[PDB]
């Protein structure tokens, strides 16, 4: 019965603030500890702060205890977080953790992505990694220049799932985002079948197909 | 610590583990608010039966202390932990005053105590030389000499160890499967009152 | 009250079930019924504490059980040896505990005797002492049921009738006897007494007069 | 406040051996509120276990927690691919007052499979950006460690290449990885030749893949 | 071992008293619960009382209540059960049971597993009363005997011969009649042609009454 329901993924500039929700259904609200949890790219588990929703008296840890105020509202069993002077080192994944007095067990959230830029939300340019001429060849797309994340890359309409490797994406020193996608096969079928990646950008509203073709 | 706490009963309903009755477990409740609603609303409970409070009016009342024991007994056994009750379990391993004030729930633990096989960690006294009084534990595991020989702390013909175990298997009689027991024992005294409802 | 089965009886090999039904404060609500089985002439042997649970030492042909209001002693392949007296027991809610009216458990297979009777006249010294008593010797029977009926001539006697309880002599057959009370007027009054020793069915009858 | 670390930081073992991961307290914790959570890469974290030793739904039973005081132990009697992972542990209560160890990777040990070394040319479409990216694709091998060097005309590079791994296959625990080496294009018109030196335990010897550019 | 053996039973009168004492051994008595059971000859057993290891517990049958009392002296490791009030109901086999356990009512929970052989306790308006030996004269064998009318209480001993004549010889168990007295026939079987050849004399002994006679046997 019990379940936590946050609000979407956002995209704040530096400087500015972002409140994340936390919808909370089955009773044990007010009679809970309601927390904060952090996680940073390529990092851990980080506690920011946690408040009873009885007694409204929240508490922080030392590192988040200047710009983030957690709150709650009895009257909709909803959890608020509120940082401000976002910086791009506060991109991160931000989840509610919730303990009923009644449990030992722990509730969580699905998790809300902020991403923090400047560089605006930019479709994707695909470029073709062409399979060499010169038994197994290997063929891929580059996902270049785009923002923020994140990207979804299939081959023929999911029709192509084996030999796939999309790798993680990386924020370049221009700020955008590039990632490249892979995939394995046959050298005697790359002038039998076609291959085509389909990417789909959700943030700028771009679907684009390229035919990966031999040189 | 002195400002406003949310009272700790989850690592009572549910730990992972209960005690053995002979060892029956308790914590002390004090200076916290709790909204009983949660435990007077949930149906994941066999056994109800409050003496001296309306179970739905828990959260009107304010209290001394509150005392939560726990433990796991037979299901047929669970009816001797009630005031006036006399058995193996009332008389040698937990026993209520007549004059008891406060809830005993109990929910059957079969999902969680039973094993293929048998689980034999959960024990009981078989027997004590005089009934135990009112919130007394008895934890001794002396071997009890009722021959005429020495029994130099072995088991023998007349040389009974105190402890047995109930043997929980998940195919048993619903009478013969694990039960977790809590005990609140609410208490209003003289003191201020601290353990409030809300 | 704690009522059991009068008699229970079973050939060997077969099995057989005591009952034992109380109320809702004994049986019904504890789980502390214990079973016992007495021979004749000693105490009584704890078999089954706690309706399934048995002593150390007690064959596993016994098996408890309870439903309800009523216990269940059951003996699986009857043995010669398990022919006693059963008797269920209980805690109260009055603290105290309570006997069943006991079952009297009887292994069948044994070869029935038909009773050897002895019917004696009134001795002549007993005749001079202003008294008279036949007496109707009764042995070498089993099982141990007899009926006992004596005849003034070919018409009842109503009075003077002592009957013993059957019981078991030495080569584990019964013995009774049964004595009439007579005035000497009445002995010889009739022209003979009859006693008809009744047992399984077939009737023995021995017969005395004054004259012969 | 109280800290808990973990030990070890990476744990390297194989399919089917038995996992043992600690989680040190700096002050006495109660059992009652101390949990465990397995993390696989891109997905929420998974709660584990619940007071020390409580299983949550759905997780098997041969993940185990224990200890009591400072020191709790997480126990996996017999690894399975799946189970290969970030696991963390984290201290809570009835209060707002929670910490979290800093992790433990299980990963696998090695079997010996060498990497599949692929060089791409930048596409035309690209080089009409004035743009030029060169990717070096190293594709199912194991262990994770290996070396990338960008050669340009036989120049050794640095500081114009970035690399992306995938995460450990869930069918032949193998890793892959891709180097992006980036240029303008007035620099990659100034050279000819573009190699990416892969250097791996699976591999005798260095392997190169190199391309002439201009040429078919 | 452990034992328990009762002592102080006998004879009655309907109302008057009797104290009956059951010693025990080979356990410690101080801290075990002890009761009493009584059993009717030939039919079915019932509880009396049981008190604690302190006195600190006592219950009685409602059949007994306010007419039984029950005591204990642990210095002695005996059990007592004072009785009075005695009716003809009271009339019955008495025993001494315990629980392998410590435990007031542990004996109900897990068994009385160690009794004691019991004593008979009779309650009748009962004087000695001696027996009167008739002869049951005989009319290729031929059977003869002697009645032993009206006695009380048991029992009887019958011989035949002084002892000498041991095969054949069936001595009857006895009536308990209506008058409160017992009566009881001894038989034996003997050849035929024997009759005028050798004495056949029964000898009777009723001890309560110092009773012995000698009663030859013969035919008419
Ligand atoms: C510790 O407590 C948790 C939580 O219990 C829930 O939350 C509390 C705040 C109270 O409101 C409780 O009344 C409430 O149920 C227990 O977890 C829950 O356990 C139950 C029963 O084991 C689960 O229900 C089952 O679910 C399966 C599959 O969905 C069904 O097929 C069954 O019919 C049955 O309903 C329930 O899903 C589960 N809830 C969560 C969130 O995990 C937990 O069992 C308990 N542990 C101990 C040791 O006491």
């Amino acid at each position: 019965e019990v379940q936590l329901v946050q609000s979407g993924a956002e995209v704040k500039k530096p400087g500015s603030s972002v409140k994340v929700s936390c919808k909370a259904s089955g009773g044990t609200f007010s009679s809970s500890v309601i927390s904060w949890v952090r996680q940073a790219p390529g990092q851990g588990l980080e506690w920011m702060g946690g408040i009873i929703p009885l007694f409204g008296s929240a508490n922080y840890a030392q590192k988040f205890q200047g710009r983030v105020t957690i709150t709650a509202d009895e009257s909709t069993s909803t959890a608020y977080m509120e940082m401000t002077s976002l910086r791009s080192e506060d991109t991160a994944v931000y989840y509610c953790a919730k303990v009923s007095q009644w449990a030992l067990i722990l509730f969580w959230g699905q998790g809300t992505l902020v991403t923090v830029s400047s560089a605006s939300t930019k479709g994707p340019s695909v470029f073709p990694l062409a399979p060499s001429s010169k038994g197994t060849a290997a063929l891929g797309c580059l996902v270049k220049d785009y923002f923020p994340e994140p990207v979804t890359v299939s081959w023929n309409s999911g029709a192509l799932t084996s030999g796939v490797h999309t790798f993680p994406a990386v924020l370049q020193s221009s700020g955008l985002y590039s990632l490249s996608s892979v995939v394995t096969v046959p050298s005697s079928s790359l002038g039998t079948q076609t291959y085509i990646c389909n990417v789909n950008h959700k943030p700028s509203n771009t679907k684009v197909d390229k035919k990966v073709e031999p040189k | 610590h002195h400002h406003t706490n949310l009272c700790p009963f989850g690592e009572v309903f549910n730990a992972t583990r209960f005690a053995s009755v002979y060892a029956w477990n308790r914590k002390r409740i004090s200076n916290c608010v709790a909204d009983y609603s949660v435990l007077y609303n949930s149906a994941s409970f066999s056994t109800f039966k409050c003496y001296g409070v309306s179970p739905t009016k828990l959260n009107d009342l304010c209290f001394t202390n509150v005392y939560a024991d726990s433990f796991v007994i037979r299901g047929d056994e669970v009816r001797q932990i009630a005031p006036g009750q006399t058995g193996k379990i009332a008389d040698y391993n937990y026993k209520l005053p007549d004059d008891f004030t406060g809830c005993v729930i109990a929910w059957n633990s079969n999902n969680l105590d039973s094993k293929v096989g048998g689980n034999y960690n959960y024990r009981y006294r078989l027997f004590r030389k005089s009934n135990l009084k009112p919130f007394e534990r008895d934890i001794s595991t002396e071997i009890y000499q009722a021959g005429s020989k020495p029994c130099n702390g072995v088991e023998g013909f007349n040389c009974y160890f105190p402890l047995q175990s109930y043997g929980f298997q998940p195919t048993n009689g619903v009478g013969y499967q694990p039960y977790r027991v809590v005990v609140l024992s609410f208490e209003l005294l003289h003191a201020p009152a601290t353990v409030c409802g809300k | 009250v704690v009522t059991q089965p009068a008699s229970v009886s079973g050939s060997p090999g077969q099995s057989i079930t005591i009952s034992c039904t109380g109320t809702s404060s004994d049986v019904g609500g504890y789980n502390y019924v214990s079973w016992y089985q007495q021979y004749p002439g000693k105490a009584p042997k704890v078999i089954i504490f706690e309706v399934g649970n048995r002593p150390s030492g007690v064959s596993n042909r016994f098996s408890g059980s309870k439903s309800g209001n009523t216990a269940s002693l059951t003996i699986s392949g009857l043995q010669a040896e398990d022919e006693a007296d059963y008797y269920c027991s209980s805690y109260t809610s009055t603290s105290t505990g309570v006997f069943g009216t006991g079952t009297k458990v009887t292994v069948l297979g044994q070869p029935k005797a038909n009773p050897t009777v002895t019917l004696f006249p009134p001795s002549s010294e007993e005749l001079q002492a202003n008294k008279a008593t036949l007496v109707c010797l009764i042995s070498d029977f089993y099982p141990g049921a007899v009926t006992v009926a004596w005849k003034a001539d070919s018409s009842p006697v109503k009075a003077g009738v002592e009957t013993t309880t059957p019981s078991k002599q030495s080569n584990n057959k019964y013995a009774a006897s049964s004595y009439l009370s007579l005035t000497p007027e009445q002995w010889k009054s009739h022209r003979s007494y009859s006693c008809q020793v009744t047992h399984e069915g077939s009737t023995v009858e021995k017969t005395v007069a004054p004259t012969e | 406040a109280i800290r808990m670390t973990q030990s070890p930081g990476t744990l390297s073992l194989s399919p089917g051996e038995r996992a043992t991961l600690s989680c040190r307290a700096s002050q006495s914790v109660s059992s009652s509120y101390l949990a465990w959570y397995q993390q696989k890469p891109g997905q929420a974290p998974r709660l584990l276990i619940y007071g020390a030793s409580s299983r949550a739904t759905g997780i098997p039973d041969r993940f185990s927690g224990s200890g009591s005081g400072t020191d709790f132990t997480l126990t996996i009697s017999r690894l399975e691919p799946e189970d290969f992972a970030v696991y963390y542990c984290q201290q809570y209560g009835t209060s707002p007052s929670w910490t979290f160890g800093q992790g433990t990777k299980v990963e696998i040990k090695r079997t010996v499979a060498a990497p599949s070394v692929f060089i791409f040319p930048p596409s035309d479409e690209q080089l009409k950006s004035g743009t030029a990216s060169v990717v070096c694709l190293l594709n199912n091998f194991y262990p994770r460690e290996a070396k990338v060097q960008w050669k340009v005309d036989n120049a050794l590079q640095s500081g114009n290449s970035q690399e992306s791994v995938t995460e450990q296959d869930s069918k032949d625990s193998t890793y892959s990885l891709s180097s992006t080496l980036t240029l303008s294009k007035a620099d990659y018109e100034k050279h000819k030749v573009y190699a990416c030196e892969v250097t791996h335990q699976g591999l005798s010897s260095p392997v190169t893949k190199s391309f002439n550019r201009g040429e078919c | 071992e452990v034992q328990l053996l009762e002592s102080g039973g006998g004879l009655v009168q309907p109302g008057r008293s009797l104290r009956l004492s059951c010693a025990a051994s080979g356990f410690t008595f101080d801290d075990y619960a002890i009761h009493w059971v009584r059993q009717v000859p030939g039919k079915g057993l019932e509880w009396v009382s049981g008190i604690s290891w302190n006195s600190d517990t006592i219950d009685y049958a409602d059949s007994v209540k306010g007419r039984f009392t029950i005591s204990r002296d642990n210095a002695e490791n005996s059990l007592y059960l004072q009785m009075n009030s005695l009716r003809g109901e009271d009339t019955a086999l008495y025993y001494c049971a315990k629980s392998s356990f410590p435990g007031y009512s542990s004996g109900w929970y897990y068994g009385l597993d160690v009794w004691g052989q019991g004593t008979t306790v009779t309650v009748s308006s009962a004087s000695t009363k001696g027996p009167s030996v008739f002869p049951l004269a005989p009319s290729g064998t031929a059977a003869l005997g002697c009645l032993v009318k009206d006695y009380f209480p048991e029992p009887v001993t019958v011989s035949w011969n002084s002892g000498a004549l041991t095969s054949g010889v069936h001595t009857f168990p006895a009536v308990l009649q209506s008058s409160g007295l017992y009566s009881l026939s001894s038989v034996v079987t003997v050849p035929s042609s024997s009759l005028g050849t050798q004495t056949y004399i029964c000898n009777v002994n009723h001890k309560p009454s110092n009773t012995k006679v000698d009663k030859r046997v013969e035919p008419k």
